[PDB]
């Protein structure tokens, strides 16, 4: 498939949905990868999708889209460094290559 | 428990 | 198209046509903002484009032209070899 | 400006 096509996957920029394609990045001030999105909603990757990723806590990778959840922060201190009360996603993702 | 989920 | 599919669109990363959305990003080894894509064939920004993107010598844009073009000079804007082959984007605010 | 390169058809 590297002629010209017209139903190749594009990348999804926000609602994201089970089996999206997407672009996760690194977050500098959050020390967390994070869906590249136009929202205002922070959609961080969950912690345990990084190794199907070939992710350490580099810049970019595509993944497909598992799971979401709707969160919040409990505490001031957190994993994600957001503050107290902020509501998020956490997605969890494999690579581009899974059906 | 520092987050929470609300909706899975 | 529809105004909810205008607005639930997603990022072209190759076969780019007119119309598509299409991240832009600065290669700076090619002195040029580039589409992102997973093809090997590079995919310039035009130079006429830029302002529309409020660029100036990443951002989401909109393609509205493209052209097949030819590296004619080793020495040349996009700092590829001679006879390299890739394409120049015209596009417009998202 | 186009100089340096020409457009294929």
């Amino acid at each position: 498939g590297s002629e010209f096509s017209r139903h190749s996957e594009k990348i999804a920029i926000r609602d994201f949905q089970v089996g999206d394609l997407v672009l996760i990045i690194l977050d500098e001030r959050h020390d967390n990868y994070v869906l590249f999105t136009v929202s205002p909603t922070l959609y961080f990757l969950h912690s345990e999708s990084l190794p199907a990723l070939d992710l350490k806590p580099r810049p970019w990778v595509l993944g497909k889209v598992m799971e979401k959840e709707y969160c919040q922060a409990k505490k001031a201190q957190n994993r994600f460094k957001v503050p107290l009360g902020t509501k998020f996603y956490r997605v969890k993702a494999v690579s581009w290559n899974k059906k | 428990d520092d987050i929470e989920v609300i909706v899975d």
